[PDB]
RNA sequence: UGAAGAGUUUGAUCAUGGCUCAGAUUGAACGCUGGCGGCAGGCCUAACACAUGCAAGUCGAACGGUAACAGGAAGAAGCUUGCUUCUUUGCUGACGAGUGGCGGACGGGUGAGUAAUGUCUGGGAAACUGCCUGAUGGAGGGGGAUAACUACUGGAAACGGUAGCUAAUACCGCAUAACGUCGCAAGACCAAAGAGGGGGACCUUCGGGCCUCUUGCCAUCGGAUGUGCCCAGAUGGGAUUAGCUAGUAGGUGGGGUAACGGCUCACCUAGGCGACGAUCCCUAGCUGGUCUGAGAGGAUGACCAGCCACACUGGAACUGAGACACGGUCCAGACUCCUACGGGAGGCAGCAGUGGGGAAUAUUGCACAAUGGGCGCAAGCCUGAUGCAGCCAUGCCGCGUGUAUGAAGAAGGCCUUCGGGUUGUAAAGUACUUUCAGCGGGGAGGAAGGGAGUAAAGUUAAUACCUUUGCUCAUUGACGUUACCCGCAGAAGAAGCACCGGCUAACUCCGUGCCAGCAGCCGCGGUAAUACGGAGGGUGCAAGCGUUAAUCGGAAUUACUGGGCGUAAAGCGCACGCAGGCGGUUUGUUAAGUCAGAUGUGAAAUCCCCGGGCUCAACCUGGGAACUGCAUCUGAUACUGGC
């Protein structure tokens, strides 16, 4: 015994306690544009696209989504905005 | 494995000469070949066609002393490149240190050259042997030891072998007890009642 | 990851070691990606029993793989 | 341009056939009998089971630290007057515990599951990818925690829980803002860790600012090696298995992922599959290959090569490139094991001994020396990996148990209308000579470097390290009757087992008398039994010999090569007919199939021929020759398909 278990099954509650409320804070920001897609005016979405993009990279340099997961969070909600005015 | 049976038997039993205890009496005597023949073929059989096949097959055997398993390994050795199981056979048997330890007069026969290889009175190549069932090439030679050139049976041997025919496949000088391979033997060069008619079908029908 | 190692050979008792270019992965004496040379340890009683072959070795190494330091060592009966 | 046959239905004859047998395979037992080596292997049997001891480490050149060792440094002694000694001090070499990183998803083991995205084989698109290696930019400044150490608690306790202190390349803000985010595009947005060496101007108790070097850190994108997914081909039994789905059948928008997908939540419909064998139970992992044979075919995968699955039995998460992770986390249950009797701890399917099963399968050995891999920019460590020692009539292979000479042929036995024969050149003796055993005498090679002195534009700041080379110090073996070879007194310790009418050879004389016991089959046996038992011999093999389940050949007896259907074995009582399958002759045309050509493949082994090296040979190795096959891209269209 004497093994790594304890740094990571779990001490990975202590990066719970940090991800999980960066993670839910996020999502409130894309569900805050997500719902804006339904018009009118392209402005709505746009702002509230340039309010969540600035949160979400701020988790996208290091740990929760620093390796792919921040652009999968916008390339198809850029394909959602641009259909509209 | 060996025969425990006097060696004599075998030969009048035969009815022929199998080289069998041989020393200074040299051939004939006191081997009683069709005088004491025994208990049966004086008033030869008839018998079976598995015969001539077995006893056949026993007589191409024993005369040099080679064990079943030896005698197939062999007839697989000269079912080699076409070179026919009635003749490339007698190059395994005649090839073998046992019987060019006798060939070479160390011994006055087969048995008593392999046993001369068992108690490592012989050297191949300036080597030491104790296996007696290997095989001799061109170019190989083959001597026995200080240690044991005054045994009175290689004594024996040797004025054995100047009563026997010269063999054209291996050279021996007297003075140095020694001796080289120089081609392998040939049918109609080995010149001798050897059988043909059974080694040419063996282990099959 | 990939170092330029020894191949025992010969299984028991009887060893033969080939030097050989081969992943951590896997195998401990064959599968190997390319051999190198030999270190043969009964050779005739001949100069005969070591063999490298520098230039891909050093290509190897060049382009990333180990070299063990055993082997660098032996570099030099080959002369040099 | 390729090859084992015989016996036997009857009063007997000829066809045909059931069966028995030849030689292997061997990953064995019996049970007599047992003189010794050489090589290999060691539970195909219950995912049944166990005490005790092991099997995974490591770095202070990431870091707070300093019990211990020695120096440097500042003092104090012996006077030894140049060193020895003592105290004090993390400055330095360093290091016990801990923080941190790497590895422990490997090397292995087992075969429970599974007729299957599990295996073997070739491609693909929407993809990643620690390790290895590259480019182009960045490289400032703060803070909250927590172990060690302590306080206390359940304690019978390995402890590990409840609370406290403190540090980092651990963990979180600030500063900076493209090669990147998304797109055709303006444009918003965010991280890092430095660490250890070396040195010149001026000066110091070096307290060097600052540059330079090595090796790391962040981003972005490549190279490589691997891997997740998607496609097309090989992969049990049962058709008296006939029913099977239902994230199934076809669409829509988010969320999840490296990424396809009913991965996952919603919503939009009602089908989809199957007798041309869907689907489900029973059994079973699969394959390089091995075994058999002339081959087809059949059998089979241990051992030596390669995947998958599985970790008390069942189940949940984290960590990560990858795992419901043999020696980790978290639970449940069982069974061992322990108890201070309050409850506590364990994983043999890594390695050892062993409980138990089975006809049945190696020692609780020695060592990290060699070599693979793991840490550390390295000396050095870890290892039941590996390298050695010990075991076996278990196999494959090999040797010995003494040679000469010794009679019409002894004494005895056994056969003999008693002439003779046979045991038997065997013995008695007479002349010589030793293998292995035993006991001694010699003796390889496995082992090579690192630390340093030295010294060059290789590197740099052209006097360290680093890079590199010769010599000279330093200096590594568990194994030793090592591998290999030679001797010594002495026949010294050394032979058994099966079989004997016909097939299929060796047997005469007795014993028993349809009794007792044999085999592959008829059967052998009632008073003259070649088969049973006994005497004396014969025949074959030999440290063995006989004997067998289990796999092939022979078996053309399932015929693909290679058969038969009037009557032996068979046309299925007879007419119509869809799919299926078949189809005259000729000009075009497609080019799937075919053949051609080319590019890849058929690994390592192995079968065959010839070498090398270890008693022969096997084997382990080196080269040829094969592996008649397979995947694709072009050509030709005779012919099958197609138009």
């Amino acid at each position: 015994n004497i093994k790594s278990a304890k740094k990571r099954a779990i001490q990975s509650e202590k990066a719970r306690k940090h991800n999980a409320s960066r993670r839910s804070m996020m999502r409130t920001f894309i569900k805050k544009v997500y719902a804006a897609i339904e018009a009118g005016d392209k402005a709505a979405a746009q702002k509230a696209f340039n309010e969540m993009q600035p949160i979400v990279d701020r988790q996208a340099a290091k740990g929760l989504i620093h390796k792919n997961k921040a652009a999968r969070h916008k390339a198809n909600l850029t394909a959602q905005i641009n259909k509209l005015a | 494995a060996r025969y425990l049976g006097p060696k004599l038997k075998l030969s009048r039993r035969e009815g022929t000469d199998l080289f069998l205890k041989s020393g200074v009496r040299a051939i004939d005597t006191k081997c009683k070949i069709e005088q004491a023949p025994g208990q049966h073929g004086a008033r030869k059989p008839r018998l079976s066609d598995y015969g001539v096949q077995l006893r056949e097959k026993q007589k191409v055997r024993r005369i040099y002393g080679v064990l079943e398993r030896q005698f197939r390994n062999y007839y697989k050795e000269a079912a080699r490149l076409k070179g026919n199981t009635g003749e490339n056979l007698l190059a395994l048997l005649e090839g073998r240190l046992d019987n060019v330890v006798y060939r070479m007069g160390f011994g006055a026969t087969r048995a008593e050259a392999r046993q001369l290889v068992s108690h490592k009175a012989i050297m191949v190549n300036g080597r030491v042997v104790n296996i007696a069932s290997y095989q001799v090439s061109p170019n190989d030679v083959v001597s026995i030891r200080e240690k044991a050139k005054k045994q009175s049976r290689v004594k024996a041997a040797l004025e054995l072998a100047e009563q026997r025919e010269k063999p054209t496949w291996l050279e021996v000088d007297a003075g140095k007890m020694e001796g080289t391979f120089k081609r392998k033997p040939e049918r109609s060069d080995l010149s001798a009642d050897i059988n043909e008619h059974l080694i040419v079908e063996l282990y099959s029908k | 990851m990939v170092t330029i190692r020894l191949a025992r050979h010969g299984a028991k008792k009887r060893p033969f070691y080939q030097v050989v270019v081969a992943d951590s992965r896997n195998a401990r004496n064959g599968r190997f990606i390319e051999r190198v040379g030999f270190f043969n340890p009964i050779a005739s009683e001949k100069e005969e029993g070591t063999r490298l072959d520098l230039d891909r070795i050093a290509h190897w190494v060049g382009q990333g793989a180990t070299i063990s330091d055993r082997v660098a060592a032996l570099i030099k009966e080959v002369n040099k």
